[PDB]
């Protein structure tokens, strides 16, 4: 039942610091775990950056210790990450992940001589970048049932020209899930990102359903919900 | 530290066996790890053939000393990923290490047409001084696709940027085209199309200003 999520700036100047925090849910901080950072940089290997116990020390990636320190917060049961003197070889995904106690003597319990990586945050996208960070514009994109099986339409949501990843896109605040496609980003020649996330709902609705797209950009602390009608 | 064979394949349907070898493997025996694009890794292995619930029991492993393997019966398409090694050294402070990965290919899966979806640009942001065209590619199998614009019927040499083919849910790919375009461009034509060929078949969807 313990469950992980990452938080912190998607963007990062180079030479500047990286901070991460990872919000323990479902189960307490104050056990024998490994609470554990692991990055994959794009195109790359899983790479693990270290881990911290409740009470006991930490341990480091040596290729990264003289850069990375890791903290517990016991009162808000989070554990963080800090990277000093960023390059762009820091650019990757960060996970936190949770590793259950291990022994180093004889006469533990079974289960403590095995080394896993059970619970997983989900990841949070990390950008080291002298680029500033810019907004998205949402645009809708009318229905149409040209592409779609018969009695359904597809209508949508163009999230326009933002920086850096990730946008997340929701419909009709999660109350609609089935349906839903939403495409991986595009790269422009302009350095920023477009995507489009398109739901295909009953052709009898269009009248009289509402349908709103909910757009977050949290490096750029921007919300949109667009309404999405029916052409005239 | 913890070696690992960089790339199997297997016929849909079969059996494939992925190995790592390393010193570390003796103490705390080795876990696996799925890893697909867009996604977190997922335990699927570690210790004496200990799955994770939510894991199908065609996943299977073992560590014998400095060796270990992961075993999946009759591949599926949705297993096709990379796996990953993982241990932790039993010396010094005992550093958690990675092998370098396994790209895991499930040969003969089956083929899929595109379905493609072309949507003009919007009044508001013709009104906002730019037009964007998109078209979206779903449903194909293999990966690769060709996306060719024309404006009328005449081919676009400026504006085109097309994503990398990505997997869906249901491990065919998805794709998107973006045309970006001046209003002026947008209206001084009679039409756009989006051209998209898979497997030696086109399909073409068009739309017009009004």
């Amino acid at each position: 039942q313990v469950q992980l999520q990452e938080s912190g700036p998607g963007l990062v100047k180079p030479s500047g610091t990286l901070s991460l925090t990872c919000a323990i849910s479902g189960g307490s901080i104050s056990s024998s775990n490994w609470w554990t950072w692991v990055r994959q940089p794009p195109g790359k290997g899983l790479q693990w950056i270290g881990e911290i116990q409740h009470g006991g020390g930490t341990n480091y990636n040596p290729s990264l210790k003289s850069r990375a320190t890791i903290f517990v917060d016991v009162s808000k049961n989070h554990f963080s990450l800090r990277l000093s003197s960023v390059t762009a070889a820091d650019t990757a995904v960060y996970y936190c992940a949770k590793v259950p106690p291990y022994c180093t003597s004889a006469s533990c319990p079974d289960d403590y001589y095995y080394h896993y990586m059970d619970v997983w945050g989900k990841g949070t996208t990390v950008t080291v970048s002298g680029a500033s960070t810019k907004g998205p514009s949402v645009f809708p994109l009318a229905p149409s049932s040209k592409s779609t099986s018969g009695g359904t339409a597809a209508l949508g949501c163009l999230v326009k020209d933002y920086f850096p990843e990730p946008v997340t896109v929701s419909w009709n605040s999660g109350a609609l899930t089935s349906g839903v496609h939403t495409f991986p980003a595009v790269l422009q020649s302009s350095g920023l990102y477009s995507l489009s996330s398109v739901v295909t709902v009953p052709s009898s609705s269009l009248g009289t359903q509402t349908y709103i797209c909910n757009v977050n950009h949290k490096p750029s602390n921007t919300k949109v919900d667009k309404r999405v009608e029916p052409k005239s | 530290e913890l070696t690992q064979d960089p790339a199997v394949s297997v016929a849909l349907g079969q059996t494939v066996r992925i190995t790592c070898q390393g010193d570390s493997l003796r103490g705390y025996s080795a876990s696996w790890y799925q890893l697909k694009p867009g996604q977190a890794p997922v335990l699927v292995i570690y210790g004496k053939n200990n799955r994770p619930s939510g894991i199908p029991d065609r996943f299977s492993g073992s560590t014998s000393g400095n060796r270990a393997s992961l075993i999946i019966t009759g591949t599926q398409a949705e297993d096709e990923a990379d796996y990953y090694c993982n241990s932790r050294d039993t010396n010094g402070y005992r550093p958690v290490l990675f092998g370098g990965g396994t790209k895991l290919t499930v040969l003969g899966q089956p083929k899929g047409a595109p379905s493609v979806t072309l949507f003009p640009p919007s009044s508001e942001e013709l009104q906002a001084n730019k037009a964007t065209l998109v078209c979206l590619i779903s449903d194909f199998y293999p990966g690769a696709v060709t996306v060719a614009w024309k404006a009328d019927s005449s081919p676009v040499k400026a504006g085109v940027e097309t994503t990398t083919p990505s997997k869906q849910s249901n491990n065919k790919y998805a794709a998107s085209s973006y045309l970006s375009l001046t209003p002026e461009q947008w209206k001084s034509h009679r039409s756009y199309s989006c051209q998209v060929t898979h497997e030696g078949s086109t399909v073409e969807k068009t739309v017009a200003p009004t």
